[PDB]
């Protein structure tokens, strides 16, 4: 299961 | 100098750092429990440019297609950084192994870098800025921002 990176 | 003169000169300095790909004051190091990471080799001041999060800039639809392909190989890590620019969503996909350092920076919710969008002639770039003074020898860290229950279950270090 992969995570992401998000600029919030 | 006028506020506008100061802003123009400052923007030109950041654009030159992005364009040159100069990644000074940092080195790769193995970090306990995290794989590779990046440590500061010089002192940074709050607000200093640290490094670009550099990789392939793609649109969200292409990013989702690449996620499906990367998911076929569990040995491939997670380097896709999503963001909004104007009315569209994009992704910096830094999955490919390069010599660039931004993609090696680890996660913390109480880190020392802040990601910012910096556009150059209508092209967005993700850059990391020091959120506080950084001492030489500190590991660089920022908040990856993934709050998904499934991600946290699989990657428990996202909690801190
Ligand atoms: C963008 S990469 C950062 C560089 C990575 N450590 C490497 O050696 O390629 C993201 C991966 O780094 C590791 N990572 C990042 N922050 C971590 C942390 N706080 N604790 C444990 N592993 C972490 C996890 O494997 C995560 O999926």
């Amino acid at each position: 299961k992969r995570h992401r990176l998000v600029l919030r | 100098k006028s506020k506008a003169e100061l802003q123009s000169e400052e923007r030109k300095r950041i654009d030159e750092l992005i364009e040159s790909g100069k990644e000074e004051g940092m080195k790769i190091d193995l970090i306990d429990g995290k794989g590779r990471g990046v440590i500061a080799t010089k002192q940074f001041s709050r607000g200093d440019f640290v490094v670009e999060y550099h990789g392939d800039l793609i649109e969200i639809t292409d990013a989702k297609k690449r996620e499906a392909l990367y998911a076929q190989d569990p040995s491939t890590g997670c380097y896709m950084y999503y963001f909004q620019y104007l009315s569209k969503t994009y992704c910096v996909d830094a999955t490919r192994e390069t010599n660039r350092l931004g993609r090696l920076i680890n996660h913390s919710k109480s880190g020392n870098c802040q990601t910012k969008l910096h556009d150059i002639d209508g092209v967005p770039h993700l850059i990391l800025i020091a959120s506080r003074d950084i001492a030489a020898g500190e590991e660089l860290l920022y908040d990856y921002g993934d709050r998904s229950k499934a991600s946290i279950e699989a990657h428990p270090w996202l909690k801190h």
